[PDB]
RNA sequence: UGCUGAAAGCAUCUAAGCACGAAACUUGCCCCGAGAUGAGUUCUCCCUGACCCUUUAAGGGUCCUGAAGGAACGUUGAAGA
RNA sequence: CGAUGUCGGCUCAUCACAUCCUGGGGCUGAAGUAGGUCCCAAGGGUAUGGCUGUUCGCCAUUUAAAGUGGUACGCGAGCUGGGUUUAGAACGUCGUGAGACAGUUCGGUCCCUAUCUGCCGUGGGCGCUGGAGAACUGAGGGGGGCUGCUCCUAGUACGAGA
RNA sequence: GUGAAGAGGGAAACAACCCAGACCGCCAGCUAAGGUCCCAAAGUCAUGGUUAAGUGGGAAACGAUGUGGGAAGGCCCAGACAGCCAGGAUGUUGGCUUAGAAGCAGCCAUCAUUUAAAGAAAGCGUAAUAGCUCACUGGUCGAGUCGGCCUGCGCGGAAGA
């Protein structure tokens, strides 16, 4: 019990539209968005979103701080999202995007032809760089993580879909 | 159809007039050949008259079997014997200079460009 | 790989993980570091 | 969607300056009645009677024309209800003939096949049979059975066993169109089709690439 | 392979919850198949008797009148033992 | 012991595994082309001739590729009857000797008028609640399926370069 | 001892093992070992304890932040654990052997400072410099947290017909 009751304090023009166990959010920069529970009972305010115990069902608190990290998630999402970390590396290698369809030269002998899921939009500022834009932190994680997916970077190429954070891994031997 | 180790008909000149096949090479797993396949040659006793020497590998393109061509014509074309005409080993086109019969335009395959220069059917 | 029997951990560069019945010890310092136990 | 059917009437040569003579077989066809469809209004299954088969009654089956549409009826050699799916027609009267149909140029081809002799292991399956030289006394082609050893107590049907082949339907999902002529109603395909002269065939423009 | 996140204020491919993944599996399409007694579902067709006897919410008999269906002849078949 | 035809071959099922090519993914003292080496995966594919009665093994020649065990050492009322252990005989050795012998070799007749269960085909009966004619659906069965080269990816990725 | 050469009751089918011994009968009747959710007659009993595997209902060695009872240790309420912010410096070129060492292939010594504060050692990054994660230490949220012991109980570990 350290997070579980604290009342995560919404700004101005969040209004959390809620319905006993249906809870809808949308905000200046997220559309609307749904979301549902069984395991714990949630009451809201005029910016206080409190979450707690059920009847019949056991150890509440503890699964109250994760029924509240994943909307809070979402608070932030709607207001104003979160920052471009998402790039594409390697030669040829470009990124376009189409509606819901992102097409991408990877060195196959297909574009990809990648589509998003509902409530997701992508955007390229430049053929190399990836902005993913929802109101759920799980879809742009999920679709982040399914590029990143394609091939998968190679121990001598280290070449694909990458994040703004470099992994130690990297090889400059032998030569036959 | 056309056996290795066993001895194949000259249908050209100064080839000698039996050669020993010992491959016949072609298509997929295949254990026999017919008109227009390549057979692997070797040549033993050469007659030294001719153009060909003693203990000596040729290449060879089939020309007459009793089965014929099947296809290409309308009507079946048989021939008489089981025979071949020599070719460079290397550079290709025949060795001799006097090819038997008017042979066949099922001859006209991916595996020659330059057999149409010769004076019969094909 | 090596598939060892059960095996015990002393090492800070593995920052060790289990999922579904197998342990990936996700190692920096030799990466070919595999077996699927601990 | 259209549909014919005809009869195998033989084999004939279209000729080339390549030497090829190139075998092309024959069909004659029938116009097609379309009277009527079966669709919904009782039980989940939707079809459309094709009938066009036209045998005299002494003989024939009763049940087989006892729905026939507010027509002349014109029953035996065929029925050929089939199976419909997506095909949103009218329920009544959709007749079609050759002139709809000569300008097809690739068809979907289906007829029924006949016994392979005695059938058994031997024409059923193409196997070979047991020698009788310097061995075997009356046990050569004999049939066989599924034969195994009892260790498990139950029977296995592994071995591919004897019984009757043919009586069923045959089919090909493209063949080429050579000639046409919508007055004489003859339709020439590339090549051969299954059965004989004056065999039984239903015809109908390829879905297949 | 993964996403998000508690137990363990971190981290976690599992706890609540969500997305993928094999040539195989359930299936496509072709054939056989409701003896599938678990007896499914449908289209079609047809018969509108009296009196008597045996304790009988069921049978037995004699005539009256007869339907869908069935039996089956020898010409016989690519149905073929 | 008051009777279990044993091993090799021809013929055909059923189960499994720590895998020869194929599936899905990593490692190298892996730059790339390939072989190699590990994990899950046993669904698909699964060489013949030569010496032998067979195998092991050696040998020959193919191929993408030439994996294996268990089952009354899987199946002799399907077939075969060479191996081996009771007819017989020979070359040779050895014993005082009937003879002995993986010391060889040549041979030595393993068979059958399917009662009754099963299987295949094919007739006849019967419960589905008045009786018949014909279809639709699909519990369930069978089929599925493996591979070189070559065009295209592209002489791109990798690499002086090959 | 038991059967051998013993009926009945119990026990998956397995002489022996455990109850108790088999003269005959009845519109009867009590307990023994054993059992009492269904199947199969009697508690899905009352009460107390522990376990969460879907265990128990095959298994050795062994490993890992699964869990009650009991007794203690380290740290702890200007304050612990985890976390986030902030450091990552100097004396000093680390002595011996050497090809070879900025602690970090062999050997093993040995003291301090600037300071709110940072190791002749913990592990990397290199040609070095840079730099990085910790030790140590500061700021800050706020109660148990760590590693073992006794007595009990989970998890896998674990391949063929």
């Amino acid at each position: 019990s350290r997070v579980a009751k604290a009342p995560v304090v919404v700004p101005a023009g969040v209004d959390v539209k809620i319905n006993g166990q249906v809870i809808t959010i949308k905000g200046k920069n997220g559309e609307l968005t749904r979301t549902l529970n069984d395991a714990v009972e949630v009451k809201h305010a005029d910016n206080t979103l409190t979450f707690g115990p059920r009847d019949g069902y056991a150890d509440g608190w503890a699964q109250a701080g994760t029924a509240r990290a994943l909307l809070n998630s979402m608070v932030i999402g709607v207001t104003e999202g979160f920052t471009k970390k998402l790039q594409l590396v390697g030669v040829g290698y470009r990124a376009a995007v189409k509606g819901n369809v992102i097409n991408l030269s990877l060195g196959f002998s297909h574009p990809v032809d990648h589509q998003l899921p509902a409530g997701i939009t992508a955007e390229c500022p430049t053929q190399t760089e990836i902005v993913l834009k929802g109101a759920d932190k799980q879809v742009i994680g999920q679709v982040a993580a399914d590029l990143r997916a394609y091939r998968r970077p190679e121990p001598y190429k280290g070449k694909g879909v990458r994040y703004a954070d470099e992994v130690v891994r990297t090889k400059e031997a032998k030569k036959k | 159809m056309i056996q290795e180790q066993t001895m194949l008909n000259v249908a050209d000149n100064s080839g000698a007039r039996r050669v020993m096949c010992i491959k016949v090479l072609g298509g997929s797993h295949r254990r026999y050949a017919g008109v227009g396949d390549i057979i692997k040659i070797t040549i033993k006793e050469a007659i030294p008259r001719g153009k060909v020497k003693k203990g000596d590998v040729l290449k060879a393109v089939v020309v007459r079997t009793k089965k014929g061509v099947r296809r290409p014509d309308g009507s079946v074309i048989r021939f008489d014997g089981n025979a071949c005409v020599l070719l460079n080993n290397n550079s290709e086109q025949p060795i001799g200079t006097r090819i038997f019969g008017p042979v066949t335009r099922e001859l006209r395959s991916e595996k020659f460009m330059k057999i149409i220069s010769l004076a019969p059917e094909v | 790989m090596k598939v060892r029997a059960s095996v015990k951990k002393l090492c800070r560069n593995c920052k060790i993980v289990k999922r579904d019945g197998v342990i990936r010890v996700i190692c920096s310092a030799e990466p070919k570091h595999k077996q699927r136990q601990g | 969607m259209i549909g014919l059917v005809g009869k195998k009437v033989g084999m004939t040569r279209i000729f080339t300056e390549d030497g090829v003579s190139i075998p092309v077989t024959v069909i004659e066809v029938e116009a097609n009645r379309v009277t009527q469809v079966k669709d919904l209004a009782n039980d989940g299954y939707r079809a459309i009677q094709v009938t066009t088969g036209a045998k005299k009654a002494n003989r024939v089956t009763k049940p087989e024309a006892g729905h026939f549409a507010k027509a002349g009826v014109e029953a035996g050699r065929g029925l050929w209800e089939f199976r419909l799916a997506e095909g949103e027609e009218f329920t009544v009267g959709q007749s079609i003939s050759v002139e709809l149909f000569a300008d097809v140029k690739k068809v979907d081809v289906t007829g029924t096949s006949k016994g392979k002799g005695f059938a058994g292991t031997v024409k059923r399956w193409n196997f070979r049979t047991q020698d009788a030289t310097h061995g075997n006394s009356l046990s050569h082609r004999v049939p066989g059975s599924i034969g195994q050893n009892q260790t498990p107590g139950k029977v296995f049907k592994g071995k591919k066993m004897a019984g009757q082949m043919g009586n069923e339907r045959v089919t090909v999902q493209s063949l080429d169109v050579v000639r046409v002529d919508a007055e004489r109603n003859l339709l020439l395909v590339k090549g051969a089709v299954p059965g004989a002269t004056g065999s039984d065939l239903i015809v109908k423009p390829a879905v297949k690439a």
